[PDB]
């Protein structure tokens, strides 16, 4: 179990750690989060009391270094940093732990929610979507735009998701115009899976990472990427049976976890009704369809 | 964006453009089978592609052989239309290619966009206008060449005959649409009007009679009455 210690908490902030969150008052005695499960990526995120605008945060894996949070009063945010002096980190962490100034990552032992939301998400891939190679952790916020969004302005602060575009020469073989547009299997299996992602795990990892940036930061561009990658599979007549079964599990847990009162904005009516009720895979997402129909039957 | 009442005059500027109408591509007769079921028999169709400034009509005949062994024919008809339009554009020298294609039905937008990915500089546009191009098969000579075709074929017409020698393209387009609106609302009357003169002639190389300026006013007036009339007989007004 690992620890993200905090130097202090000078401004009132709502802190999120994975799917959990808690309030810290201005100058409350708070020195971070302990007992974080090793083996998964994590995200620690922030919403200032005074400006619910801008939710920002950091994707990290404790196996890749010792990380801590200290507020920067010049740039005005809680910044993630790496302590390279391991002994000092241990002395500092042990001191905060003995004074019981840390909250405990509150994992119920029955609960596989976080694993299920991040099963294919790997920090090395996140760092290729979020380019900032001098840090081992990756910052994301509400306003960051995607590479595709910039095609339609600062490239260094962009989310370099894989560009999917159903009306593109990439997606459409000459002389298969109708075939390739109504049945995207070529674009899924050959262009994207075999060509770009190499395997379905990397595909699912980007898909899960897009959803999570949507949910935790309201990063519109991620929301668009998530739906696009769902729709590409659903609109493909030929999908490996294992990918379909895995996709059903993936989406089930995404829909299960989504805050009920965010479903209006996040969830795209056209994509879901198409995927569940018109597409080739309309019969292949039993779990996802059952939870969607019992939880958000308005949307359908 | 969409072509409508408010940007109507754009059709007659000097940017090459085409209307594409697909309403007559997939045509069928519905009939009873020996067992008392219903079946369809395809008959030849056409794509109506029209330059509204010049009146050049690129009438691609869709022969029934193109449907053989195919499923979902109404959907294929839209892609087949898109395929033939994009072949036409590819056959033209760059400086003759349209800058815009305007489709009369929104369901053509995705099929044409996809077939035209190689031409990102050609705007594919819908319209809010209820244009009467479906009545193009009420023009006898057009209907005749379509029904007689035994293979795929492109036939070229000027749908304005020689009108542009005397009137502007705006006024020729407006006459065309009146004539076709009339033909669509009551083909028999419409044709009775046009062919009401036993002494008037349609030239071998034309589609419509050789009316004088004054005779066209009379004709155009009679076609307006028809459209108002049938609007009564259909609405009891
Ligand atoms: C005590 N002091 C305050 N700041 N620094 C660095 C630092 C601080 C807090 C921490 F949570 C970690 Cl890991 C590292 C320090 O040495």
């Amino acid at each position: 179990m690992n620890t993200v210690p905090f130097t202090s908490a000078p401004i009132e902030v709502t802190i999120g750690i994975d799917q959990y969150s808690f309030n810290v008052k201005e100058n409350q005695p708070f020195h971070g989060i302990k007992d974080i499960p090793i083996g998964h990526v994590h995200v620690i995120h922030f919403q200032h009391a005074d400006n619910s605008s801008m939710r920002y945060g950091y994707w990290f894996d404790c196996r890749m270094g010792n990380f801590y949070i200290q507020y920067d009063p010049k740039d005005g945010l809680y910044k993630m940093m790496e302590e390279r002096d391991g002994a000092k980190f241990e002395n500092i962490v042990h001191n905060f732990k003995e004074r019981q100034m840390m909250v405990s990552y509150p994992k119920i032992d029955e609960d596989d929610t976080w694993y299920n939301l991040t099963e294919f998400v790997q920090m090395d891939k996140i760092r290729k979507i979020v380019r900032k190679d001098e840090n081992q952790f990756s910052y994301v916020d509400s306003s960051m735009t995607t590479v595709q969004e910039n095609e339609l302005s600062d490239p260094a602060h962009s989310l370099n998701y894989t560009v999917i575009n159903f009306k593109s020469r990439e997606a459409i073989r000459p002389g298969h115009e109708m075939e390739d547009f109504l049945d995207k299997s070529y674009y899924l299996n050959t262009v994207m899976l075999q060509g770009i992602f190499k395997n379905s795990s990397n595909y699912f990892g980007e898909l899960q990472f897009a959803f999570l940036n949507a949910m935790f930061f309201g990063n519109y561009g991620s929301s668009l990427q998530w739906h696009a990658m769902i729709e590409l599979i659903c609109s493909s007549a030929t999908v490996p049976k294992h990918m379909l079964d895995k996709l059903d599990e993936i989406l089930y847990y995404q829909i299960k976890t989504l805050p009920e009162q965010y479903s209006d904005i996040l969830l795209n009516e056209r994509v879901w009704n198409i995927c569940l009720y018109s597409s080739f895979q309309k019969n292949s997402l039993h779990n996802t369809e059952k939870i969607m129909e019992n939880k958000y039957p308005e949307l359908l | 964006g969409a072509m409508n009442s408010s940007n109507y005059a754009e059709l007659f500027n000097n940017d090459i453009k085409l209307f594409v109408d697909d309403t007559n591509v997939y045509r069928v007769t519905v009939h009873k089978t020996f067992e008392g079921n219903v079946a369809t028999k395809a008959i030849n169709g056409c794509i109506f592609t029209l330059n509204p400034k010049t009146g050049h009509l690129f009438l691609k005949i869709i022969h029934t052989s193109v449907w053989a062994g195919q499923k979902r024919l109404s959907q294929l008809a839209k892609w087949k239309t898109a395929e033939e339009v994009s072949a036409l554009v590819r056959s033209l020298p760059k400086e003759e290619q349209p800058k815009q294609i305007i489709v009369t039905r929104k369901a053509m937008l995705d099929p044409l966009e996809v077939h035209m990915l190689d031409f990102p500089n050609i705007a594919i546009r819908p319209t809010e206008l209820r244009l009467p191009f479906s009545a193009a098969m009420s023009i006898d000579k057009l209907s005749d060449v379509v029904m007689k075709a035994t293979e795929p074929q492109m036939v070229l017409f000027n749908i304005y005959d020689d009108w542009l020698d005397r009137i502007s393209s705006y006024t020729a387009f407006s006459r065309l649409t009146l004539l076709l609106r009339a033909l669509k609302t009551n083909e028999e009357s419409a044709k009775m009007i046009l062919l009401s003169d036993p002494t008037i002639t349609i030239k071998s190389y034309h589609l419509w009679p050789s009316f004088t300026d004054e005779q066209w006013i009379t004709i155009e007036s009679q076609m307006r009455d028809l459209i108002l009339t049938e609007y009564g007989r259909k609405y009891n007004v």
